[PDB]
């Protein structure tokens, strides 16, 4: 089913043809388009006081990538490689060995910002919630270098960042 | 060799050549060159600058991630020199301002940094010492800039005893004050010179050429404590040389004799500018002053560089000068000048 | 068998298989081969002398209204003496239907340009000669489209790595960017995601 | 629990740290080195031991879902304590 | 409608390659061997060219 | 001293009137600039903090380079580049400008429009909030407003 | 219709804390609103709402004049927001922290830092990984 | 001789990266020559070097207005070499969150071209409603536009709780906004001296160059492929097709207009009769195993290790499959070997055919008729260069 | 045999008539390059770097072969002269930034393991 937009004919009376001289003459239209800006110009505008003010976001937000721990202060990632082999940027190298206490830790994590998408794919492959991205999205730097994270400016991240971290995932964890 | 000091890679962007070069007056005209060409070959330079972070902006894509590092120095502090050379096997001094100011007189700038600079790298255990004088430098110069070279070369031989040390002579290129600053003097629209430039020999030498014959030096094992003379390979007369600067920018020509007291007064009036003056007395005294002939002296073609010659590489530079009508005239169309060699 | 396996549509099977047939009789020059495929979607294998006269049926014929070229593109498998495979999809609005049509080249036998016969292969076949170097016999204007100016190659080859053999970065000595041999930071990590086990049976072919 | 090498600089977890005449630590200077103080070794070694009453016992980290995955550990070994192997956690049986 | 070009093959020219990868480069076409942690035999079908290893060096940051 | 107070308040004068008003360059490549456009949208409203776009580059402050860099494309980025006026400044946006991003390793990608261009700020993303672009474009504001001309000059 | 406005604006100009306090407002956030105050931050950031407002300008912040080290009176930024106060703010929340805290761990930071870029305090990028082929150490006893 | 201009890359109106090099001989066009590629970044190699969950996120980005099309037409592609059904569910959330695309590709559309005639009032009056949306996207995935929602066994994650009424009152109110765009736009008449009879193609024309979608519809062609070749639930929802009767842009700004109105429509459809059940096809071989369920079961783990390393295999075949996105027919043509990975993957973008065609629409107009002529193809270069 | 057909020339004296006339086209078209880029080489090396590009591949037999290299001679030649290239695209013939490598023995030993 179909219809059509622009397959009208004028009526051809007397006063529909002297109202159209009178709109062609008196700029009737252009008077109303003039008129709905106006209108416009008398409402509250929808700008936002930043910084002072943000943006709404949800707890699926990804932002600043981060490193999570188990409650005893034990890091939860255990080199198990996933994330570095599902992300569609390459952006993630890990290198692991056995720790001092015998553990199955990285000794290399590093993610590079600008080769990485923001796809989420990696807190998806992980299977112990060790890579998550925060929430944290004003993380803007004056050098390239600053941008190519090792594995302890991704531990800073997490241990600044846990006490909202973990809510928003106690907030999203029952929709995975 | 220090392992994570060993060359790898095709000498290309992202390889690793081994070097960590401290380059002192890397923001000016050869500082740029020299660490371009530095960064080529995947070399770790610092870059101690003094200026504006912004001046420094255009030295930023000379390196791959992490192969120029800028720090702030004091030229009168040693303890920035030690900080910024603390780690690098070269350090390169490119130091020197053309004209006095009222902070840094041509001691300061020729005699005391460079000596504070070869000392601390001596005590620093830096390998290899670059430094930068003039082919003119004489202590009876009637120049302070060369008698202050000449000086201050003599400080970094006794403090740095295996410094190799380079002589330029009037370096020519795109952001030289030696084409440009002939090229400048057609908004007066007379061209002064002493004794008409008829008795003034000069020989120019490319940009490029001489930071080649930098990066040559420093990976050449022989050339430690030896003195090497950068010239170009012809000698011009100064008149027939502005006249062919004159010639590739399609201005018209109007030299006029001025004599060397005028010359000299005029060269004081624009030293007052609190700015940088736009030529000072030394100025005067350097431009009218035969380039020296040091044959005893190894050149760039003992560094394995073939001279490029001025006619090869004037018209880069002198194009902008020209106006709409000739913007577009080719290279080999100005019959290049008379050369008085030997 | 119900809830997540696709459902079969046996009508339509039917219909491109007799209009399959059909065109085969017609023109038993140039058709080589016709398949339906599973999901019901009808291909053409012609000789690659046929492109002309097939299309031009297929696009004028009563009984064969395809007046929409679709797409146009090319396949590189190494493998074949020849090397590229060249794909017409077109659409049929009078019938509401869809045929493909497939023919063969190599690194050196041109391929008669369609462009008489569909207007919307003009930029198409250009393509196809800026990624696979596929030459188009009578284009009126065939050139690069995608690939930079002066870049030397064919990047949808099979050969042709993925960085390519050049990169550029602006150089203050000349004072303009300059292209030079590639030197990557970080090489690109290659992964063997093949499993050693066979996944469909139904695929398996004979082991001579 | 961070150390400190002979030049004065931190020792990282992984125990990387730049020698003496490394030219690479000319990257720190006039700025700092970036190093996480929580050793995760030292913070699972003060954890205490769990005393459970199984030869066989299950550990999936704390929390159910939010944990690692769920996974069984023998305690019929005297001299040792069963240990996860993704949360480090250790495990014995009654003695003495 | 037939040349009859009685030459050898060769589109070295044409597909932009530069000389120092043509002439120097070493190909080796083989069929892969069964990786021995597994028993499928899936991986041994098809035959395989790949060229000869080049260096690879550490790069300075991040190594 | 006195020149160094004159230096002092002369040099802060000239970073605000820099500062206060920046006029970014119509230029975007690829998909982060739709989200520049929602800077300009009313929700966020540059506008209002002074920055208005304009499409010469003789009257543009800063470059936004919100998009891919492809080799294609890289002199052209260069030539409107060095076009601009000085003081100029560069801000790279989003993966594919700082990095080359997904496509780092495509044979017709430029990695990073730092090879190509100095770049002042780096804003991470792909793409980018509004307000993260905001948020650079702030810190952008903050470092011109540390930058130090005149009393360097005057210490010469 | 209109007196109310002017004393709606007065009153405004009152809950300031006088003219001084509106003015301070005025010059530092560019907006003269008063709100309910929700709570306060441990680095001094004052975080109120207004339920009246529409979504997006029902919550703010007044940040605080001087954090860690660094005067602050003139250029604030979005990233000085601790974690809790940033999950309330961006309104992922309908909470905040002084009713639902957050969970108390020991290796949580217990001061927060805003964005270091272009200070001393700047991350630096390295190879965390130990060294790969070790060298050849040769005797230092003559071989003769 | 003609004055030769380069239209582009850096212009206002050159809509991201095109070079165009017209020949003028005083403001009459006489030849158009558009040069694409400055944003061509190989996105078919690289894919043909990823698998398949891999590459989906390369569709969105082909397309960078109407993100969530793209990824739904690569999701059926998949799904049809893996002859595989997504839920009901999933159907009638990929059809709602298409028709919100819709909305998105035309506002946008809409009012650049009006931007570009010079009318910049109703761009920042919808942006705001695409801010919106772009809520309600996040709040799906969590992105703002590069969702990569919609996978190819059915979508991510299930709806938050609170999403269906928030997204029922944004729709009861966008119609006021579409009014109050006519009001300024459909009977000024500055916009119809501007856009009526301006780059006129007849019928046979448009279909012999390629054209398709509202390069189609504004002609008087009755076709659309949610129409006649339906693919998720569209044989369930109610709509009509807006048919033009000129050929020119002001039949087709009124189309798109109309095609808001409709997609307003089907979202209304689609809100009232969304049914309950899963979210991805409860297939662990194809889809991943929940998170719950992958920390205590065996098969599970040992799915969604395979899963997110290797990937799921797809049998061997070739497909074309198209659906109506709202820059028109958007097309993949999909090769898989038997592996993990794809073996070819071209891309047919409606932007192809529509610029290609430029030359033959702009035959005798003005420069700005030519800018208009730009305006009214809706064409975006990353789906063009791809 | 071998069931070929040819693109344009059916032999090879054909291929080096049309070799000559792209010859001829680049000869012609060199100094206004010059002039229109306004390049800073002279007239003689760009057509010196002309011969030496066509004689780079003058040891091609096939008739087919010499067609296709003729075809995108034009292409490029086409190019130039609309413009569409670029100082830097024309410069780029001259490999200017790049260090000579050396083609000894010696050399290659001592800089790395590269033959
Ligand atoms: C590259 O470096 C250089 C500069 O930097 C760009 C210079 O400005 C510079 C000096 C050049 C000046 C800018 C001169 C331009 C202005 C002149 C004073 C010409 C004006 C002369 C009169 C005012 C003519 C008016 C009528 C008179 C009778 C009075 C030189 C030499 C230089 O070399
Ligand atoms: C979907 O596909 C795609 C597209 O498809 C559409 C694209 O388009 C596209 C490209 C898109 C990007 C390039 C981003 C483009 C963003 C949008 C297209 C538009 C967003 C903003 C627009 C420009 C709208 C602008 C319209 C508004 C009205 C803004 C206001 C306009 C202003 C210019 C008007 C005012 C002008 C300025 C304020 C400058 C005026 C200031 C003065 C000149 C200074 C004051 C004058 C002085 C000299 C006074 C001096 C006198 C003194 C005495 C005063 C006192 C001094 C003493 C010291 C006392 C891409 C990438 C794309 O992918
Ligand atoms: C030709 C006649 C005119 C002559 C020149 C005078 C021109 C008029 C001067 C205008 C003065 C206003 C400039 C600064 C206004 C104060 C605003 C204040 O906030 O600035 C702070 C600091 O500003 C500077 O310190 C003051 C600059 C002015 C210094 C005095 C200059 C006096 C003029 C002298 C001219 C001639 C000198 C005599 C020799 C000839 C930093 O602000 P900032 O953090 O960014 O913005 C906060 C953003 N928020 C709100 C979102 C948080
Ligand atoms: C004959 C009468 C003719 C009158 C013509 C009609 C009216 C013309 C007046 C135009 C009005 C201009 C707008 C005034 C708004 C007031 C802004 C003020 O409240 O902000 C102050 C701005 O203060 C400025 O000093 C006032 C500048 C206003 C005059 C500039 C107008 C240009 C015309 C004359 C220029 C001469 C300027 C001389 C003073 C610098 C805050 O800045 P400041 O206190 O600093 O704080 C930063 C310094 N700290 C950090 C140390 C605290
Ligand atoms: C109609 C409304 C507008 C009116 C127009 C005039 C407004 C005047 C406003 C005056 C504000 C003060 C201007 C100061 C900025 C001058 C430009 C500038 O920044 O130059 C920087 C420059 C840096 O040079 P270097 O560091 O040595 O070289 C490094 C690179 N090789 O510093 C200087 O040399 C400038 C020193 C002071 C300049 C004189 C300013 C004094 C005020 C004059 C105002 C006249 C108005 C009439
Ligand atoms: N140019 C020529 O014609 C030839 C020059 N050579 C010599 O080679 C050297 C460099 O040549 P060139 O590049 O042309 O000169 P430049 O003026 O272009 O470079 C000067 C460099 O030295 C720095 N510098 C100058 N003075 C000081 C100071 N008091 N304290 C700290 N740094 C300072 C400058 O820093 P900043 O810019 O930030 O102030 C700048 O980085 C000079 O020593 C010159 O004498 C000798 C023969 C002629
Ligand atoms: S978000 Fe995506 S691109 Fe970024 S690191 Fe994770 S998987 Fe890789
Ligand atoms: S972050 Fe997670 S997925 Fe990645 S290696 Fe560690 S445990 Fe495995
Ligand atoms: S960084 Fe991401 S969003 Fe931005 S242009 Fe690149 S692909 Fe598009
Ligand atoms: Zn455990």
């Amino acid at each position: 089913t179909y219809k059509f937009v622009n397959m009208r004919e004028p009526s051809m009376d007397m006063k529909s043809v002297t109202d159209r001289a009178a709109q062609t003459l008196l700029w009737t239209e252009l008077v109303r388009g003039l008129g709905m800006t106006l209108s416009y110009l008398f409402r509250e505008p929808a700008t936002i006081n930043y910084p002072f003010e943000k943006g709404p976001l949800s707890p699926r937000f990804r932002g600043e990538h981060a490193l999570r721990r188990y409650p005893s202060g034990e890091e939860r990632c255990i080199a198990c490689k996933l994330c570095e082999a599902v992300c569609p940027a390459q952006a993630i190298t890990i290198e692991a060995e056995p720790r001092a206490d015998g553990s199955r830790r990285t000794t290399r994590y590093d993610i590079d910002m600008t080769k990485c998408i923001y796809c989420g794919f990696c807190q998806e492959a992980c299977p112990v919630d060790a890579i998550v991205e925060g929430p944290n999205f004003e993380f803007s730097t004056e050098t390239h270098e600053e941008l190519l994270y090792n594995k302890e400016k991704l531990l800073n991240n997490g241990d600044k960042w846990e006490a909202e971290i973990a809510a928003n995932i106690q907030a999203d964890y029952l929709y995975r | 060799l220090h392992h994570a000091l060993i060359p790898h890679g095709k000498g290309g962007r992202s390889s690793v050549s081994g070097i960590v070069a401290t380059v002192f007056g890397a923001t000016g005209f050869l500082g740029r060159y020299v660490v371009n060409h530095l960064g080529r070959m995947g070399s770790q330079v610092i870059v101690p600058y003094r200026c504006e972070p912004y001046d420094t902006m255009h030295l930023r894509p000379m390196g791959d991630l992490g192969q120029i590092i800028f720090m702030e120095w004091n030229g009168k502090d040693k303890d920035s020199i030690r900080k910024v050379v603390e780690h690098s096997n070269v350090v390169i001094n490119l130091v020197g301002r053309e004209w006095e100011t009222k902070n840094f007189d041509f001691e300061d700038v020729f005699v005391k940094i460079p000596h504070a600079i070869a000392q601390v790298s001596k005590e620093a255990g830096v390998e290899k010492l670059i430094h930068i004088s003039h082919l003119n430098a004489d202590i009876k110069s009637p120049s302070r800039y060369l008698r202050s070279k000449a000086v201050g070369e003599k400080e970094v031989r006794a403090a740095f005893p295996e410094a190799t040390i380079i002589k330029p002579s009037d370096i020519f290129g795109r952001e030289d004050r030696f084409l440009n600053y002939f090229a400048s003097m057609r908004w007066f629209g007379g061209v002064p010179l002493i004794s008409l430039g008829k008795e003034t020999v000069k020989q120019p030498v490319y940009i490029v050429d001489v930071s080649k014959g930098i990066i040559n030096a420093i990976k050449d094992p022989d050339a430690k404590g030896k003195t090497f003379a950068f010239v170009g390979p012809n000698r011009y007369l100064l008149f027939d040389l502005v006249q062919y600067i004159f010639a590739v920018a399609y201005r018209p020509f109007l030299p006029y004799p001025l004599p060397h007291f005028a010359y000299r007064w005029v060269g004081r009036l624009f030293e007052v500018s609190p700015f940088e003056p736009w030529t000072t007395r030394d100025k005067v005294e350097r431009v009218h002053m035969s380039d020296m002939t040091l044959p005893h002296l190894p050149g760039l073609e003992d560094l394995g560089i073939q001279a490029t010659p001025l006619e090869l590489k004037a018209i880069e530079v002198l194009r902008r000068h020209r106006t709409y009508r000739w913007l577009t005239s080719e290279m080999e169309d100005v019959k290049p000048a008379k050369t008085v060699n030997i | 068998t119900r809830p997540t396996i696709r459902p079969r549509n046996d009508v339509v099977h039917k219909q491109l298989s007799a209009f399959g047939q059909y065109v085969a009789e017609i023109l038993p020059k140039y058709v080589q081969q016709v398949q339906v495929s599973c999901f019901n979607e009808l291909e053409i294998f012609i000789h690659p002398d046929g492109v002309i006269p097939v299309l031009t049926f297929l696009r004028d014929h009563t009984n064969a209204q395809f007046k929409s070229l679709a797409d146009l593109t090319a396949v590189d498998v190494p493998t074949r003496q020849n090397r590229f495979e060249i794909v017409y999809n077109l659409l049929s609005l009078r019938f509401n239907s869809r045929i493909r049509v497939k023919t063969y080249t190599d690194e050196l036998t041109p391929i008669e340009s369609s462009v008489t016969v569909y207007k919307a292969a003009n930029w198409y076949e250009r393509e196809i000669w800026d990624m696979f170097g596929v030459f188009f016999a009578n284009h009126p204007d065939l050139r690069r489209i995608l690939t930079d100016y002066g870049f030397e190659g064919h990047p949808f080859r099979k050969d042709f790595p993925l960085s390519g053999y050049v990169e550029l970065r602006y150089d203050d000595e000349v004072k303009r960017v300059v292209a030079e041999p590639v030197e990557l930071a970080q090489e690109f990590r290659k992964f063997d995601l093949n499993s050693p086990w066979e996944a469909f049976p139904a695929y398996r072919q004979p082991p001579e | 629990g961070v150390r400190t090498s002979p030049t004065g600089e931190k020792v990282t977890h992984t125990g990387q740290a730049y020698d003496d005449g490394d030219y690479r630590r000319v990257r720190f200077s006039d700025r700092q080195k970036e190093v996480n103080e929580n050793f995760a070794i030292d913070l699972i070694a003060e954890q205490p031991v769990s005393e459970v009453g199984s030869r066989v016992i299950s550990c999936d980290g704390g929390g159910g879902a939010l944990g690692h995955p769920r996974v069984y550990i023998n305690l019929d070994k005297e001299t040792k304590t069963g240990t996860c192997g993704y949360c480090g956690l250790q495990f014995r049986q009654p003695h003495h | 409608q037939l040349i009859a070009v009685d030459e050898k093959l060769d589109i070295t020219t044409l597909t932009g390659v530069p000389e120092e990868h043509i002439k120097t480069r070493k190909v080796r076409i083989f069929v892969p061997a069964r990786n021995n942690m597994q028993s499928g035999v899936n991986n041994t079908k098809k035959w395989k060219m790949e060229f000869d290893t080049r260096e690879r060096w550490e790069n300075p940051l991040m190594g | 001293s006195r020149g160094e107070y004159v230096v002092a308040k002369l040099d802060d004068l000239v970073n605000w009137a820099r500062r206060s008003s920046l006029w970014p360059m119509t230029f975007g490549l690829a998909c982060c600039a739709v989200e520049m456009m929602h800077m300009a949208a009313p929700r966020y409203d540059m506008d209002r903090f002074g920055v208005v776009f304009r499409a010469s580059p003789r009257q543009s402050d800063v470059m936004i380079v919100a998009g891919t860099l492809t080799n294609k494309m890289a002199p052209a980025l260069r030539k409107v580049y060095d076009q601009m006026p000085e003081p100029r400044y560069v801000v790279s946006m989003g993966s594919c400008a700082n990095g080359g991003g997904y496509y780092h390793y495509s044979y017709s990608v430029v990695r990073g429009c730092d090879r190509i261009v100095p770049v002042d700020i780096y804003v991470p993303g792909c793409p980018p909030t509004a307000e993260a672009l905001l948020y650079g474009i702030l810190q952008l504001q903050r470092k011109i407003k540390r930058e130090k001309r005149l009393r360097i000059w005057y210490r010469r | 219709e209109l007196v109310q406005v002017l004393r709606r604006g007065l009153q405004q100009v009152s809950g300031h804390g006088g003219l001084r306090g509106y003015l301070r407002v005025l010059f530092r956030a560019n907006d003269v609103r008063v709100g309910t105050l929700v709570g306060e931050d441990k680095y001094g950031n004052k975080y109120y709402e207004d339920n009246k407002q529409f979504f997006g300008r029902h919550r703010w912040v007044i940040y605080t004049t001087e954090m860690n080290g660094r005067d602050t009176f003139w250029d604030v930024d979005g990233s000085m927001v601790p974690p809790e106060w940033h999950r309330w703010l961006h309104c992922m929340t309908d909470d905040p922290p002084t009713t639902k805290p957050p969970t108390a761990r020991k290796y949580i930071w217990t001061n927060h830092k805003f964005n270091v870029s272009g200070t001393p305090q700047q991350y630096v990028p390295y190879s965390t990984t130990r060294k790969k082929i070790q060298e050849w150490v040769p005797p230092s006893t003559p071989y003769k | 001789s003609n004055l030769t201009l380069n239209f582009g890359p850096q212009h206002p109106a050159a809509h991201g990266v095109l070079r165009l090099v017209m020949e003028l001989s005083g403001e009459m066009v006489r030849k158009c020559d558009p040069h694409i590629g400055l944003l061509h970044r190989g996105t078919e190699k690289l894919i043909e070097y990823k698998t398949y969950l891999q590459a989906l996120p390369y569709f969105d980005r082909l397309d960078y207005v109407s993100m969530m099309c793209n990824e739904q037409a690569y999701s059926l592609a998949v799904e049809k070499l893996l002859n595989i059904q997504p839920p009901p569910r999933a159907q009638w959330i990929r059809v709602l969150f298409g028709e919100i695309t819709r909305l998105l590709n035309h506002i946008m559309a809409v009012t650049t071209h009006a931007l570009d005639i010079g009318a910049m009032t109703p761009f920042f009056w919808m942006f705001e409603e695409r801010e919106k949306m772009f809520e309600f996207y996040e709040r799906v995935s969590g992105a703002r536009m590069h969702a990569a929602y919609i996978r190819p066994g059915g979508v991510h994650q299930d709806l938050p709780l609170g999403l269906l009424d928030d997204i029922y009152e944004f729709s009861k109110n966008f119609s006021f906004r579409i009014d109050e765009l006519e009001e300024m736009l459909t009977n000024n008449r500055i916009w119809r001296n501007r856009t009526v009879d301006i780059g006129v193609v007849t019928a046979e024309d448009a279909l012999n160059y390629g054209f398709s979608g509202v390069m189609l519809r504004g002609s008087g062609i009755q076709w659309d492929l949610r129409k006649t070749q339906p693919y998720d639930v569209y044989d369930q929802v109610e709509f009509d097709v807006p048919i033009g009767s000129r050929g020119d842009c002001y039949d087709r700004y009124l189309c798109r207009v109309e095609e808001m109105r409709q997609s307003l429509r089907i979202i209304s459809q689609c809100l009232n009769k969304m049914p309950p059940g899963e979210i991805k096809v409860d297939d662990a071989k194809v889809s991943p195993p929940k998170r719950a369920e992958m920390k205590t079961s065996m098969e599970s783990l040992i799915h969604h290790f395979k899963l997110y390393t290797e990937g799921y295999q797809v049998p061997p075949g070739a497909t074309y499959t198209a659906i109506e996105a709202p820059k028109g027919e958007f097309g993949v043509y999909l090769v898989s070997d038997g592996s993990s990975r794809p073996y070819r993957c071209k891309i047919k973008a409606p932007g192809f055919a529509h610029l290609a065609g430029l030359d033959k629409m702009s035959k005798g107009h003005m420069l700005a008729d030519v800018v208009a002529i730009i305006g009214t193809q809706d064409i975006v270069f990353g789906e063009v260069d791809r | 045999g071998t069931s070929v057909k040819p693109i344009f020339s059916r032999d090879m004296n054909e291929a080096k008539r049309r070799v000559r006339e792209l010859y001829r086209a680049w000869y012609r078209e060199v100094p206004n390059t010059v002039h229109l880029f306004q390049l800073d080489i002279s007239v003689k090396q760009g057509r010196d770097k002309v011969r030496e590009m066509f004689m780079k591949n003058a040891h091609v037999t096939d008739p087919r072969v010499v067609d296709l290299l003729v075809i995108k001679g034009k292409m490029e030649l086409e190019e130039t002269i609309n413009v569409w290239k670029q100082r830097t695209h024309i410069m780029r013939f001259f490999h200017e930034t790049e260090a000579p490598r050396p083609t000894d023995f010696l050399s290659k030993f001592y800089v790395g393991h590269d033959p």
